[PDB]
């Protein structure tokens, strides 16, 4: 059943699993028409498919063309996500295919289950965790490849850069969830914290800056501070 | 006008015949049921006064043989049996009738209730759902599980209803996942009607049989099958008009006949709310929607 705080260590065991977030698949700007009605214009989306153990991110870019002449787009977006995840699994060699897929939103369960009927041994699970994978489009390099796509494209990233050389998956996932929670709660503040010192750069093959172990502790502290403030404001407490 | 004689009534028991029922006392000189209408299936059913658990009964059709009930003190139940000796049977029945030890099937002339509940139900179809080929009649009870319930354990004592599963490769064509999940017309029309049932009559007969097993025996798996077969039609955008008109009539008499006090366990809130208010056929079941709203508005 559902993935929660009780069974959190299971993310870092040696059973291949993938998180699927569909929250940036269907993206619109709402605007006024000449006649003063409202209309949406779609922009490029992405499926966020992450192995929490390895950091391997399968970023399937959703070009606005897939929505051309379709109806009920927020419904179609769930089934399109399930089609692409299904296609990714079948593209992987057998020994690489996941034994579990965890969807961040329960509305993905039936679409993904129906698309994965050919794979009865792959468990489709919800989670009770409120994971901040929606903020993936605040990572500059992920945002850049999505907006520039002129066609459907799959791009492979390691969202942990080289962190697993020095820390465990558990710590890398905690660091990632803290960065994404910060970026989601106050993007401008979070990005300032990450780039404020010009001497620490992002390697061409990386998403995040090349922080020393000590610099990461400072950064992680600055992110926890940002999140608590914003919470005090949100709630006046 | 056919007769099911009883050898005796050694234990106190509530006897059902179709939608009617009668209390019989321990060793009461009760010798059976006469004036049973020819042309329909019938069910005779039992609930012991001492164990209000295990409702059980026999589906039969008097055109297929001479049937009687005898209590078995070893297995502890009223058993249906066939009498192959025609002249013995006519002679048994005529005696009990002369002595007036038989209750009359109490049908009002105006009353099409039982016809309306059994319109498409055939004994030959019942005998394929309830497999005991040495008998012309079929035993059902409260506890018998379905082939589908058994997959999720004695196959011989199972109800072999047609397996319906909305999240199955049978239900979903490769490449038509979203279309076939949201619009079950292909599953209803090609797989089930053309493929397995052959015609809407066989489909309706199974649906009506699942209802009556749910109602008369509190059979939980039968209740699941009745809802699944309603839901497959209501969730199909493309259903023949004659099928929708007949479904409305079928469900109307089922809802009309349901004891008022069993709507809490026999009716599935999700399926009924979906079928009457959200589904493709939300506007196609006028009679059923009117009786449901006037009799069970809490459920909706």
């Amino acid at each position: 059943g559902a993935m929660n705080s009780s069974n959190y260590a299971e993310l870092f065991n040696n059973d291949i699993k993938l998180f699927v977030d569909d929250t940036n698949v269907y993206r619109v700007t709402v605007h006024k028409t000449f006649e003063g009605n409202v209309a949406t214009k779609a922009i490029n989306g992405c499926i966020f498919t992450l192995n929490p153990k390895t950091g391997h991110l399968f970023l399937k870019i959703i070009h606005t063309s897939v929505w051309a002449g379709q109806k009920r787009l927020s419904q179609l977006a769930k089934w399109k996500t399930a089609e692409e995840v299904s296609a990714l699994v079948r593209s992987l060699p057998k020994e690489e295919q996941p034994k579990q897929i965890i969807v961040t939103r329960k509305a993905m369960l039936d679409p993904l289950e129906v698309h994965m009927l050919d794979f009865p041994n792959i468990a489709i699970r919800p989670t009770e965790l409120r994971l901040p994978f929606s903020a993936a489009m605040s990572i500059d390099k992920l945002s850049d490849v999505v907006m520039k796509a002129t066609e459907p494209q799959m791009v492979l990233f390691n969202i942990y850069d080289d962190w697993l050389d020095r820390i465990s998956s558990y710590t890398a996932f905690s660091r990632l969830t803290l960065l994404l929670r910060a970026l989601k709660t106050n993007e401008e503040s979070a990005k300032m914290i990450l780039l404020s010192d010009p001497t620490i750069t992002i390697k061409s093959y990386h998403l995040w800056p090349s922080f020393t172990d000590e610099q990461w502790i400072t950064i992680e502290s600055q992110m926890r501070d940002l999140i608590l403030t914003e919470y005090g404001r949100k709630y006046n407490v | 006008m056919n007769t099911v004689p009883f050898t005796s009534a050694p234990i106190e028991v509530t006897i059902g015949i179709d939608q009617y029922s009668f209390n019989v006392k321990e060793n009461q000189p009760f010798h059976g049921i006469k004036d049973i209408p020819i042309g329909h299936v019938h069910v005779i059913h039992f609930q012991h006064a001492d164990n209000s658990s295990m409702r059980y009964g026999y589906w039969f059709d008097c055109r297929m043989g001479n049937f009687y009930i005898q209590y078995d003190p070893k297995d502890g139940l009223y058993k249906m049996m066939e009498e192959r000796d025609g002249a013995k049977f006519e002679n048994i029945v005529h005696n009990f009738k002369e002595r007036q030890m038989m209750v009359s099937y109490p049908k009002i002339d105006e009353d099409d209730t039982w016809y309306n509940l059994t319109e498409f139900v055939q004994m030959d179809k019942i005998r394929k759902i309830v497999r005991k080929d040495e008998n012309q009649f079929s035993y059902v009870d409260s506890s018998m599980t379905t082939v589908q319930e058994n997959e999720l354990s004695d196959p011989a004592h199972s109800l072999n209803y047609t397996v319906i599963n909305f999240k199955s490769r049978e239900a979903i064509r490769p490449g038509h996942e979203m279309e076939d999940f949201l619009d079950k017309s292909y599953y209803l029309n090609t797989v089930m009607l053309q493929g397995i049932f052959k015609n809407s009559s066989n489909y309706f007969g199974e649906l009506q049989f699942a209802f009556l097993n749910a109602m008369f025996f509190g059979n939980y798996g039968s209740s699941l099958q009745w809802h699944a077969m309603i839901e497959l039609i209501c969730s199909s955008a493309t259903v023949p008009k004659h099928m929708l008109d007949k479904l409305d009539e079928i469900l109307y008499y089922q809802i009309k006949t349901l004891p008022e006090q069993y709507s809490d366990i026999l009716l599935n809130e999700r399926v009924w709310n979906i079928c009457l208010y959200s589904s493709f056929q939300k506007n196609s079941l006028h009679n059923t929607e009117k009786i449901m709203e006037n009799k069970y508005p809490e459920l909706l």
